[PDB]
């Protein structure tokens, strides 16, 4: 039994009670809103509204973010079975989670955005499905760029597959030749700067231009 | 004892180890450059630029930032005692840490602060050293504001007086008469938004150059 496909809320052990007000709120932007795009997932996702380009590129299609940092595959189900699929008929929904899947393997991760997927077009049986490829992170070659990119090969067999949905894998120059990755790319080795998001967005947001 | 001011590296247990990669960038590309304002502290200094930028009023400045998301007090003590404050010889030094620091009392991470500032006081004496309030989080009322609160507190008054230290709470009033902070502002009830940021490196910015 996979456990990255298993809802699970993240229990607050702060005490701000953050995640279930960013939930809440999801679920209030649910009910006075009526998006066509819908983004799904964690910090990659989040982040990107904070982003002057999300303005320029997404904002003026109708576009809802309900990314949140730090969410797992368990995360993110749990929110899409407790009314972030509501009240709402996006034509196109955008997933990109798992890279903070620490503690499962690949294969556990794969199945995890797998589930989601699944209960996306059951939720959303009209909407197509965008999963984004995990990406690389790490200055240097390291464990973790293995498994994120056996999860997207994992993926792009699996997603051919299911109802209406496609692996979105666009990689820039992320990775060079002597294995590093920059800090002009990736702030913090993780988290996609200005510079980074631009080799992501661009592509992503002709393919949503397309579906639509 | 105190756990808020004892030097100590932030473990990797994802197996990227990205929190030494930020370390030692900070630390190579200090041997390189010379600025005369130097950012350190938790994601709140890390992420500051997330909002206008940080040209139209910080890259003038000549400014290096040593923010890691994450940190704790005794994070940022042991980064600056191991390398980030060689090389260089700023003016002045912006602290930003204490919200992270779960655990500990609003006494403990108050301390943690002092020890951060008395140890930029004896590797970069000529330079001023300026200290953020903790900011108020959380969408509600909760536990973490009152600390948050109780530490500028302990903090003002330990830096009031203090000849070269100068505590600054640039909070423009992020909780409303509801007792509630908008995502406008705060996008996760943390974290500042573009709009939110403003407000803080505007007041930030009036006192670099006061000094
Ligand atoms: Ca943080």
């Amino acid at each position: 039994s996979n456990p990255a496909a298993i809802p699970h809320a993240a229990e607050d052990i702060q005490g701000d009670d953050r995640w279930m007000s960013q939930h809440n709120r999801f679920v209030l932007d649910c009910k006075d809103k009526e998006p066509d795009v819908l983004f799904v997932g964690d910090s990659m996702v989040q982040l990107m509204q904070q982003y002057e380009i999300w303005r320029e590129l997404f904002s003026p299609l109708h576009a809802l973010n309900f990314g949140i940092g730090g969410d797992t595959t368990r995360h993110v189900l749990w929110r899409l079975k407790n009314g972030e699929l509501e009240n709402i008929k996006p034509k196109v929904i955008v997933v990109w989670v798992g890279t903070n899947n620490h503690e499962n393997t690949a294969e556990e991760v794969a199945g995890g955005i797998e589930a989601i997927v699944q209960l996306i077009n059951t939720r959303q049986p009209q909407a197509k499905i965008i999963v984004l490829g995990l990406l690389p992170r790490g200055e240097k070659p390291n464990p973790l760029r293995q498994k994120n990119a056996k999860v997207n090969q994992l993926l792009k067999v699996s997603l051919p597959k299911l109802a209406n949905v496609q692996l979105l894998d666009t990689d820039g120059g992320f990775v060079h030749s002597d294995g590093a990755i920059s800090c002009h790319d990736m702030f913090d080795f993780l988290h996609l700067t200005g510079g980074g998001y631009a080799k992501i967005c661009k592509p992503l947001h002709e393919l949503i231009m397309q579906l639509l | 004892e105190n756990p808020a001011s004892k030097p100590t590296p932030v473990q990797d247990v994802q197996g990227d180890g990205r929190w030494m990669s930020l370390h030692h960038r900070f630390v190579a590309d200090s041997k390189d450059k010379e600025p005369e304002v130097v950012f350190i502290g938790d994601s709140l200094v890390q992420l500051m630029h997330q909002c206008e930028i940080w040209r139209e009023l910080f890259s003038p400045l000549h400014a290096l930032n040593f923010g890691i998301g994450g940190d704790s007090t005794q994070h940022v003590l042991w980064r600056l005692e191991n390398g980030e404050l060689e090389h260089i010889r700023p003016k002045i030094v912006v602290v930003w840490v204490g919200t992270n620091n779960h655990g500990h009392t609003a006494e403990q991470v108050t301390g943690g602060i002092k020890a951060i500032v008395q140890l930029v006081n004896e590797r970069q004496p000529q330079a001023r050293v300026v200290v953020l309030g903790l900011l108020p989080r959380g969408q509600h009322p909760n536990p973490l504001r009152e600390k948050n609160r109780r530490v500028n507190e302990l903090v003002r008054a330990a830096l009031a007086g203090h000849p070269r230290a100068h505590f600054l709470d640039a909070d423009p009033g992020f909780v409303h008469s509801d007792g509630t902070i908008s995502h406008h502002d705060m996008y996760d009830y943390l974290h500042l938004s573009r709009l939110g940021y403003t407000p803080v490196c505007r007041a930030l910015h009036s006192l670099l150059l006061r000094l």
